[PDB]
């Protein structure tokens, strides 16, 4: 899953994606309205990064270190032994948050929802392949 | 009076209010609309236009047959040997119709307004429309 | 041939340029030589003309005739931008055609060539190719039915 | 020409306001079923010659319906473009020529059906253009037939 | 799957995608073109219908047959009995082309990939359970 | 009649006129406006909600409930089982409240006065709006 | 919290998109689904509908009570940019619901989340936070006094 | 009433709709034209000033006048003595001239609706300008 | 003199800029002043307006006579782009003048030094140049037969 | 947030609109006048309590209102730059915590009768901008009364 | 000195040139900008408001609360009575200052400099006058 061609066009189209400075606020905080209006359930799993107010700087913050996190591991989805580090140090932090599949293929489906949204082209394919094998890695 | 300076006043308004295409059908909306309010009576004389229904196919054509008679008096104006011909046409279209007297001035006080409205109230010379608009409707009615 | 949107926009604009009301002394002028047009091309038409002094053409009779009949294509061209209503009108035209003894379809073709050697001579930018498919769209509507 | 640009843009665009995808999937039954119910009158051809047999309360019927209007909103659509045009209604041709009983008439008959229908639920509609470009449409398809 | 509300999500989000005039032949022209990049063996299977040029005639009209009918179906799709009946005649119509699984979810990611880089919002979950949806009550 | 195909027109002329937010007011306006002009009696009817002075925010909640539940029948035109539920409870809300069997054909009149005016005369189909009108006001009357 | 002024600006735009009467067959579906979601979440609450035949969902009389309450929110949700005829509105719409027995300030906090749980699914482009607060400043007005 | 709140609201919005230069004439016109449609027996009153013609050179000067002379009482509404002392000599400008007393109400009628119709109707304050126009006429007829 | 167009659309910005009724406490102080500057130049004017309590300035009465005044000028004034009305008003005003004994036209000499003394005091932005020669303008209709 | 940008903008321009310097001061004393009556009847705080004794005819008090609304005009047109407004209302807030007699209460009296009087002189005001702002102005100035 | 004429001349110029929102700022922040530019001297006055960064929120804040200030003053230079109990009131707060005539001065000629520079038309004979009056009653 997520061969060396697939990485480099995930890589090229994410920097792109989530851009600079504040487009990246805004980018998160879009990504997690998505998930919400997915999964309305997973909201709740955010009480403690103020989800209450999602434009509050507590919530922005949260949303920045998650996508901020997805930037860090697209950056080294070409170095395998790197990631795979990574990932685990990320699955050991959310062991104990109470986390199931569907959550994760909620915020999937958000990733696939408004990464497209700030691109001319997206190849869905290689972003379900690539994403999928992020997530497995954090989810267990 | 309509004087040679009132008729050249009078042809530049009306061809500037009765305008091209659609835009004629807009000034015959104010005149029909205001005569029908004024002279309820006067609907009833289009029976077999649709008046009833002033935004049809069949009363618009109607309609925009009356103000292209009309824009030809207008245009003529200043023909006098030749506006004479016309309007005694239009009467031979009109007679025994069963048209009321009334009729005419109050067609002529909604043509009117209907161009003051649309050119514009300021320094409207309502004198020459009225003193030119009788010459006009005076060879049609009787 | 069809008379599309562009052609009954330039149609309607360069006739409206010559027919307003807002001019003096050029519909006589216009509508003179329309007919003196056809009876030069159809000298059998001048007699279906007679009520309204066709041998006597600088009459204010047979002048005001001219000026009645081409102001008919006025309205009918200026409704070419609602063609439903154009429809009803040319509907109407047609029927009052009818009623006129000897008034027949190859009559409106000699009248498309007077209109078509006319106007090129009097309206500044004129476009024969738009005028003679707006002007078939018209005439085809009346002549129906004869 | 025939169906120009201008009249191609307009017909476009008073189609889509008539007729797209947002719209409920009744509201684009009942339009269909209109032009069929005008066609079927003025064509005279027979109801049973269409899955469902013209039964507006027939499925079967229904997405017949759906699919002869969808071919014509595919044919509208591309009217700006007479070389795609035109091989849409070249196969359309081919696929109507192995169908018995379809006439270069009945196929007229049905875009007007067509026409009278829009300038019904739109009827500030530009009806010349239609009529221009839905013969233009109705030749293509019906050519030979 | 796809539910009455998720059904107006996806016809709204489509009929905007979609677009009007040229803009649908462009758009279902790139469709196929993430297809072919999706799954370069589906390429072959169009050989018929002028796929050596993708902006030919032939092949911009088979596009948009299929796009359209695309667009035929989630038209309907609030229309339970109409758009089973309609996809059952698609499916008796693509049983002897030799399609497969594979074929589908390739066509289905290709969607996934063209409608969002259309749009402002793009709700890939709703779009993912109707899209499934179209394509089963064709594939068979 | 108010045919299948003159309901879409109706709905689809109806959302333009009416509109969002304060859009909504404006077309009301017209209404009241030309009702009350026409038939100065229907003004006392509206004592409660100060139908004396129609700019007061009290009357435009009122004026909005009932264009929001002319909007309400409206949207239903088409699901005619739902629309004759809407119907019967709106008559349960006017029953025995005095009002002249006049006032519905009057405000049908202003109401439609009020779409025409908003998109627009040309093309005005007048036979499709009276007619799915008075389907209904008659569910309302009485 | 604080309905803004461009919380209001987006949540007038997203629901109009969704709820506006040129569509067909979108009313029902969604009034229903928010009735649906009240019941699942308050048994209690079906109670107090018992004269608008709940317990028959897909009858005209209770599609109609939906769409009829549901309405009362576009309503109320347009108002939204004249908040001084918004005042009048939700006094009245409290009266008529401090009227009803058993209806507690409670319920509209399921009320909320039926909302809360349905839009997202319907409104392509949906603002949560948004909603959350200008359904807040309506629902508030209602629900005081009971 | 007409409190201290109110004469800055009737202030403000008075010269907003008044203006300046001939946008004067587009308000007069409004009040005159409302004014003789509701009440023809007053055009009778202006014969003086060519009332048959509002749109002469004479009839605008003297409606600039009568507007003139709203200007001036509506820009002392917050200097009651001066005010009054306004009202007394317009008066004395009326007094004897058979003016009937209804055309005082109907001319307050005439401005506010054109007032309305200048500045918009949404929140428009009928209360304001009734109660701080009923002050001026009052203190003018009689 | 000229008061050309520049000249009117300037002067009408900025006197209605001062007097406009929006503003208050201006009138009484600019009308105040020109006829306190009037007396200054012209004691034997002050004799003209004994009708008017001219010996007690802050009486309302005299207040409102000059308010009443130069009001008069306002309404002139905003006639500047309506001359033909203009030409109507200036000649109701000087019949009113001229049943007046003892005014002259050299008195309207003395009130444009009035008012071109008072007005560079209270208008921002001002053009004696321009207002010397709109005031003449309106003055000289005025003053004309006395 | 509350009193967004967007709340703070068209709060800021509908009171620059009615209370500005080039109007004249008996109009500017009518409307502070009007405030304080509001102020008083709802938040029953004494007349008494401020110089010249709630009197609107005593220049004492004229000019105490003339402070009070120029406070808030200070802080109202300062709403869309939070920082400087925070610290305009902490300096207020001080000052009114040496005074005995002001409440948090009385605070939120007194802004909401600005709010009430804006909108009776210009009725066409976002009232619902305005019961933010204010709101928010009143938490800083009565922070811990 | 400042006669009615005056006074509205200096209102309207006053009113237009200090502007609305963020524009009062900046105005007030220029203002003793130049005061200190033209009265070194003057600066150390303000070390209690934070006067070390002029763009910080306390110093800006001083600054309103100054030109705001003389925003209520000429507000009521048509009310004679009014305006002289708030220039006492004023004069009463200013005493324990330490400030001189010099002072004063200072600000006035700032006045004179920020003023025009936000305006077309400015009089400054009568800003000249009414500004007189205002410092002398503050003064003492
Ligand atoms: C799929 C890629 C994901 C990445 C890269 C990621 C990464 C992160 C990071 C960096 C943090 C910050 C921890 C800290 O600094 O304290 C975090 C916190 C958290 N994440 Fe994730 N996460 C992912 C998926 C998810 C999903 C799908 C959910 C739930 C549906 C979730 C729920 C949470 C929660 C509840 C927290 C802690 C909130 C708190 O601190 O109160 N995460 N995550
Ligand atoms: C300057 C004034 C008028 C002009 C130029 C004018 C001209 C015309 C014209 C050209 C027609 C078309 C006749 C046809 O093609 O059959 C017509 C029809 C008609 N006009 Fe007039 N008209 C005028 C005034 C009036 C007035 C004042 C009335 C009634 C109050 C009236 C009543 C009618 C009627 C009843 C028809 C017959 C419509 C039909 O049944 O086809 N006209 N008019
Ligand atoms: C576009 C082409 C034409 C238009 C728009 C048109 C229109 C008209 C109009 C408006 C009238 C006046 C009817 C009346 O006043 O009662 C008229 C009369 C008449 N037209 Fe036509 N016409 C056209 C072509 C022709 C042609 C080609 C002929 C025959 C060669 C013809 C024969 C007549 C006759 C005989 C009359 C009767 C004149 C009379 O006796 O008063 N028309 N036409
Ligand atoms: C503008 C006119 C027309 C258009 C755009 C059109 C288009 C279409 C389309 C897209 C289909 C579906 C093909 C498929 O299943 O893949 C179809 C089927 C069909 N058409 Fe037409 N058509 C038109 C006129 C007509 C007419 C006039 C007739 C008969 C007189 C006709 C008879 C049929 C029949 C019977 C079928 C069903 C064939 C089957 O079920 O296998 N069509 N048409
Ligand atoms: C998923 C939604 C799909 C829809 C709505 C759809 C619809 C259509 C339509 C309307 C046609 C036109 C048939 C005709 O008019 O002759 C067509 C043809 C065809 N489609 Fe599909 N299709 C879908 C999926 C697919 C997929 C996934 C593939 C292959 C990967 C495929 C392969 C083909 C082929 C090979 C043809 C015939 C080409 C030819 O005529 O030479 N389709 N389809
Ligand atoms: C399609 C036509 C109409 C509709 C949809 C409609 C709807 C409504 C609605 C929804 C209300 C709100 C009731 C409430 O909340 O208490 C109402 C109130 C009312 N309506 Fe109608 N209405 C229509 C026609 C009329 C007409 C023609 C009249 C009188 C001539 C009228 C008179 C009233 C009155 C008197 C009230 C009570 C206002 C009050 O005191 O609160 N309605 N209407
Ligand atoms: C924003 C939230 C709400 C709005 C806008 C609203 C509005 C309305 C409206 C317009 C009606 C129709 C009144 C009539 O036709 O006589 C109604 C009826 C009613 N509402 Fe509410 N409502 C809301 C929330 C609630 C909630 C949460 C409850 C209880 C859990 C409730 C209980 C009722 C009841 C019992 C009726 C009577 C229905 C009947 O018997 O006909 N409402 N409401
Ligand atoms: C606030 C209300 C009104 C004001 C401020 C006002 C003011 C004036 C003024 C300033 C004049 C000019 C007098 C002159 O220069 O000779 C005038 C003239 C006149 N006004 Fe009024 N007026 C008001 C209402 C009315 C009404 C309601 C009527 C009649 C219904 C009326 C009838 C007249 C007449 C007949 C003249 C004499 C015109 C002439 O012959 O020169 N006025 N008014
Ligand atoms: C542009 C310059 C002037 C204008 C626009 C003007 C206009 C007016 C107006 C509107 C009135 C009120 C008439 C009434 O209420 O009955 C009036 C009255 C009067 N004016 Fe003039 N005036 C001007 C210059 C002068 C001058 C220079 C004099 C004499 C030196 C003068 C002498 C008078 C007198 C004596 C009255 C009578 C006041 C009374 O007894 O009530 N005016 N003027
Ligand atoms: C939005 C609300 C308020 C604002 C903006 C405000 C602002 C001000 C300002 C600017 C001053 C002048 C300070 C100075 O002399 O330098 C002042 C003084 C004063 N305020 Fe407030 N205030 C508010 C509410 C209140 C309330 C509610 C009370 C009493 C219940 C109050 C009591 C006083 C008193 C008594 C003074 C005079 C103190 C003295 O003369 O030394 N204020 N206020
Ligand atoms: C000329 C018009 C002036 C006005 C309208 C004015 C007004 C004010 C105001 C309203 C305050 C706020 C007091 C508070 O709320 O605590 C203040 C403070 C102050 N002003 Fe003035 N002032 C003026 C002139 C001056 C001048 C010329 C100077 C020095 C050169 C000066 C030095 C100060 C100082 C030192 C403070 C206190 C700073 C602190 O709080 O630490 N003022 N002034």
């Amino acid at each position: 899953v997520c061969n060396r061609l697939e990485q480099i066009l995930v890589k090229t189209q994410w920097a792109q994606s989530y851009g600079e400075a504040e487009n990246r606020a805004a980018f998160s905080r879009d990504l997690f309205s998505e998930l919400f209006n997915i999964q309305g359930s997973s909201r709740a799993l955010f009480s403690g990064v103020g989800v209450d107010d999602m434009n509050s700087a507590a919530f922005t913050a949260h949303c920045l270190r998650v996508t901020g996190a997805l930037n860090r591991l697209i950056s080294q989805l070409d170095q395998q032994a790197t990631i795979n580090a990574d990932l685990a140090h990320l699955a050991g932090q959310h062991a104990s948050r109470n986390l199931d599949a569907s959550n994760f293929a909620a915020m999937g489906q958000a990733v696939m929802s408004v990464v497209p949204t700030h691109l001319d082209c997206f190849n869905q394919h290689a972003w379900g392949e690539c994403y999928e094998r992020i997530a497995s890695g954090i989810s267990g | 009076d309509c004087t040679s300076l009132n008729r050249l006043l009078v042809k530049r308004q009306w061809a500037e209010a009765y305008g091209e295409g659609t835009n004629r059908e807009l000034l015959g909306n104010r005149i029909w609309e205001d005569l029908f309010a004024n002279m309820p009576d006067a609907r009833g004389l289009f029976s077999r236009v649709n008046g009833n229904d002033i935004d049809s196919s069949e009363f618009q054509a109607h309609s925009l047959r009356v103000l292209g008679g009309l824009d030809m008096c207008v245009a003529s104006l200043d023909d006098v040997p030749v506006l004479n011909a016309l309007l005694a046409r239009l009467n031979s279209q009109h007679d025994s119709r069963g048209i009321p007297a009334a009729g005419y001035p109050a067609f002529v006080a909604s043509a009117i307004s209907a161009v003051r409205a649309t050119v514009g109230a300021r320094s409207f010379d309502n004198d020459a429309w009225n003193s030119c608009m009788n010459q006009i409707v005076s060879g049609i009615s009787g | 041939s069809c008379c599309s949107s562009e052609d009954r926009a330039n149609v309607m604009h360069n006739w409206d340029a010559a027919w307003s009301a807002a001019y003096s002394d050029r519909r006589v002028a216009l509508a003179q030589a329309v007919f003196a047009s056809l009876f030069s091309r159809d000298a059998a038409a001048q007699g279906l003309f007679s009520g309204v002094s066709a041998d006597n053409p600088d009459s204010a009779d047979f002048r005001a005739h001219c000026v009645r009949v081409v102001n008919g294509l006025d309205v009918a061209i200026n409704m070419l931008n609602d063609p439903a209503v154009l429809n009803e009108q040319l509907a109407h035209l047609s029927a009052q055609h009818q009623a006129r003894a000897g008034v027949a379809a190859a009559h409106f073709d000699v009248m498309a060539e007077a209109f078509a050697e006319v106007m090129p001579q009097v309206s500044s930018c004129f476009s024969s190719d738009s005028w003679n498919r707006c002007f078939a769209r018209i005439a085809n509507g009346i002549s129906a039915g004869l | 020409e025939c169906c120009s640009r201008g009249d191609a843009e307009v017909v476009i665009s008073e189609w889509d306001q008539v007729f797209n995808a947002a719209m409920a999937g009744s509201s684009e039954s009942a339009i269909g079923v209109a032009i069929f119910d005008v066609f079927f009158t003025s064509s005279g051809v027979s109801p049973s010659m269409f899955p469902g047999g013209g039964d507006s309360s027939s499925a079967e019927f229904l997405a017949q319906v759906s699919r002869v209007i969808s071919g014509a909103d595919i044919a509208i659509n591309s009217l700006t473009n007479r070389a795609t045009c035109d091989s849409l209604l070249s196969h359309l041709n081919a696929q109507h020529k192995a169908i018995s009983g379809v006439t270069g008439a009945a196929v007229t008959h049905l875009s007007e059906a067509i026409s009278s229908v829009v300038a019904q639920v739109l009827p500030s509609a530009h009806i010349d253009a239609w009529g221009y470009c839905m013969a233009y449409i109705a030749a293509g398809i019906g050519a030979g037939l």
